[PDB]
RNA sequence: AAGGGCACCACCAGGAGUGGAGCCUGCGGCUUAAUUUGACCAACACGGGAAACCUCACCCGGCCCGGACACGGACAGGAUUGACAGAUUGAUAGCUCUUUCUCGAUUCCGUGGGUGGUGGUGCAUGGCCGUUCUUAGUUGGUGGAGCGAUUUGUCUGGUUAAUUCCGAUAACGAACGAGACUCUGGCAUGCUAACUAGUUACGCGACCCCCGAGCGGUCGGCGUCCCCCAACUUCUUAGAGGGACAAGUGGCGUUCAGCCACCCGAGAUUGAGCAAUAACAGGUCUGUGAUGCCCUUAGAUGUCCGGGGCUGCACGCGCGCUACACUGACUGGCUCAGCGUGUGCCUACCCUACGCCGGCAGGCGCGGGUAACCCGUUGAACCCCAUUCGUGAUGGGGAUCGGGGAUUGCAAUUAUUCCCCAUGAACGAGGAAUUCCCAGUAAGUGCGGGUCAUAAGCUUGCGUUGAUUAAGUCCCUGCCCUUUGUACACACCGCC
């Protein structure tokens, strides 16, 4: 044994709060402030990543950079 | 196990529809021939009842590469009450025309 | 025609068959007395015949057992529905089937008996 | 691994792709006749087979 | 309807093959067909020859396993429909029969 | 030690050889990260073991759980699952990593407990197989002899391949083995039949004829089950039967068992399969969802993926292939087989006619065959008949090596295989030793099957050409029976 490379690390996901990622104004007017997956089968249900330079959908996998 | 709920739903009412159940061995097989219609694979369908046989819900056998569970009694109710059936509707070797 | 296999390979397929069948059967009905199996195959339907001394175990309770059986068998293969049946009989002098009397044997053996 | 490459290997051909149909093994397989049976099962099923020994 | 039927016989044993072609032809005499004689295609003999041993330590020894496979054919040609004619096979276990007519 | 009998895994008389050369292949050794491993007459082309990946068990790395079930935590305010981009990696493994999306009770963590393992143990075992041993040997019951292990039966003799028979007989009656048996070969102009086999006949043709032939000769050219529009089974196929029994003659013999020679006969001994009691620390845990115990079990000895290795070479050995030449090689022409395979549960991969392109390996279209229908009248090789060579390492031999072209595959480098052009090495019949063999045998010679995407110097079968020597012996190596000796019983590889 005693392999050279140390024990791979294995991810722990971060264990985040609850979504709450869209908000409202005076009393309620919905505003998601996120995006939307546009795809069929995403659908409204879904939201898309909001990376620093693309939007990632989930399940649709589609990818919008703003070059 | 991590199969999805609709392809563990689809063994167990295959299973009780029928209560036998016929699987090759072999885990790398795409579709299991019953359900391919599902996208089940063979590994799940192999799994699943393995499952079922550590419960003492299925009896099995094996010849040269093939499984061969039968449904008991101690899992004719189980898969009763996971599908929300009251004790009326059989499993078809259970019953025929009686 | 090209569907059809070959006689020399179509032979040696039913001879898979039973040997096939055997085993399983060996295995499920040793405890049952299984003696032996006896396939009468028509181009029409197949039939099976299964030897055993204590039919009406092998014949489980209202028929259970050749339900099943039958069932069973009819996946494995891919037999056409409704073209295959499971028949049981008992076997006459069972102290003349090596089978039965190497099984009772073992059933002996395995409660403790010297 | 992930669903790209637990299987990804072809086996289309060669001694990986076949196998005894009665003890999964590799090794002294019986193609012939469409048997695709292993070197010592085919020994011990070939009564039930039919194959008979004459001479 | 008017037919000309052939039929094909194959099994592994003689004595059930050659008992099986025997009522065919008698029963179509009595039913007053014609039958041409039942030709006897050459056996065919798959033989598989196997190292006896399974551990590949030993004397050489190989074990031979032949399979004989019998064919017949007899050609059932009477001037009327047949087929309602002759409803039966009467076989017995072992053997393998296909009614086959000329346009095949 | 003696008396008798027997064996080409013994010899004799011979044949072909091996050992000597090159190469293939399997062992050992050396080397390596690994060069996985078992086996040492009865291991060493054996594990059906012809490994590029897989196989794979070995080495260097990287994923996954395919850790059931129970209990306790954790949780719908989320237990958990996947994933785009960048980095990262060998990798388009979200394996890690920033990044947030997504999934929804399927999991996740801990404790018990599975499960898997080509991991160890064949000196824990089953089964199988090899060997003692394919020799003729082996065992009860009752009776007899012994205090008893044991002995007789199971034998002086003749005979046999055979404790095979004949005979004496404290033995009588038996059992297994041998024999009988099963398959195969050789003969049936006798029977049953065959448009998936043919032959003769007849009718069309096509040619050569022509003197003139004319029921001329040739045709694997075409018809007559394209049912009314030939017969028949000789040839082919395969079923039922017959046939050979030491049956007949002569001789030898206790004139018993049997032996020798000969006539008639296809045949007067065709080859195999099966094969007893008892045993081996023989081989297999790397055939198995055969298996005990032990080991490992999430940084796996599970499983998958990538690469490498199993091929590596101062050397030794074993099984073989090719040769050393003229009883030949080469070029052309001629002319004959038989086993047997052929399109796939998974499973992807069949045998190929014909036409065209190319010098070849090959490529491209058109078909046939799940097969006595198509490959195929399997136009095989050796051989035969002509040509060139001319006793030289030569036109022998084709090892080694360079360049080029195809096929298989995901991938051909450590060359898969095939083709083309070049180099043309040892080798001039092989020391001591040693193997196999008695008639369609040895040997020459090719062809199928297995392995097989790709492939045979291997093996299993088949046909073709076809002998020399011998019908004996116990000399060598061993076997069987009896007698005898023994300090041996792990049994002479003993004991001392
Ligand atoms: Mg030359
Ligand atoms: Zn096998």
């Amino acid at each position: 044994y005693t392999t050279p490379k140390k024990n791979k690390h294995k991810r722990k996901k971060v264990k985040l709060a609850v979504l709450k990622y869209y908000k409202v104004d005076e009393n309620g007017k919905i505003s998601r402030l996120r995006r939307e997956c546009p795809s069929d089968e995403c659908g409204a249900g879904v939201f898309m990543a909001s990376h620093f330079d693309r939007h990632y959908c989930g399940k649709c996998c589609l990818t919008y950079c703003f070059n | 196990m991590l199969m999805p709920k609709k392809n563990r739903i689809a063994i167990y009412e295959l299973l009780f529809k029928e209560g036998v159940m016929v699987a090759k061995k072999d885990v790398h097989m795409p579709k299991h021939p019953e359900l391919a219609d599902k996208n089940v694979p063979n590994l799940h369908v192999m799994k699943a009842m393995q499952s079922l046989k550590s419960r003492g819900y299925v009896k099995e056998q094996f010849a040269w590469r093939h499984f061969y569970w039968y449904l008991t009694n101690e899992g004719i109710q189980y898969l009763r009450d996971y599908l929300h059936l009251p004790p009326e509707i059989v499993p078809a070797t259970l019953r025929r025309s009686r | 025609m090209a569907v059809q296999i070959s006689k020399k390979r179509k032979f040696v397929a039913d001879g898979i068959f039973k040997a096939e069948l055997n085993e399983f059967l060996t295995r499920e009905l040793a405890e049952d007395g299984y003696s032996g199996v006896e396939v009468r195959v028509t181009p029409t339907r197949t039939e099976i015949i299964i030897l055993a001394t204590r039919t009406q175990n092998v014949l489980g309770e209202k028929g259970r057992r050749i339900r099943e059986l039958t069932a069973v068998v009819q996946k494995r293969f891919g037999f056409p529905e409704g073209s295959v049946e499971l028949y049981a009989e008992k076997v006459a002098t069972r102290g003349l089937c090596a089978i039965a009397q190497a099984e009772s044997l073992r059933y002996k053996l395995l409660g403790g008996l010297a | 691994g992930h669903q790209q490459l637990y299987w990804s290997h072809p086996r289309k051909f060669g001694q990986g792709s076949r196998s005894c149909r009665v003890c999964s093994n590799r090794h002294g397989l019986i193609r012939k006749y469409g048997l695709n049976m292993c070197r010592q099962c085919f020994r011990q099923y070939a009564k039930d087979i039919g194959f008979i020994k004459l001479d | 309807a008017i037919h000309r039927i052939r039929i094909t016989l194959t099994s592994r044993n003689v004595k059930s093959l050659e008992k099986v072609c025997a009522d065919l032809i008698r029963g179509a005499k009595e039913k007053n067909l014609k039958v041409k004689g039942p030709v006897r295609m050459p056996t065919k003999t798959l033989r598989i020859t196997t190292r006896k041993t399974p551990c590949g330590e030993g004397s050489k020894t190989w074990d031979r396993f032949q399979m004989r496979i019998h064919k017949r054919l007899i050609d059932l040609h009477s001037p009327s429909e047949i087929v309602k004619q002759i409803t039966s096979i009467s076989i017995e276990p072992g053997v393998e029969v296909e009614v086959t007519i000329a346009d095949a």
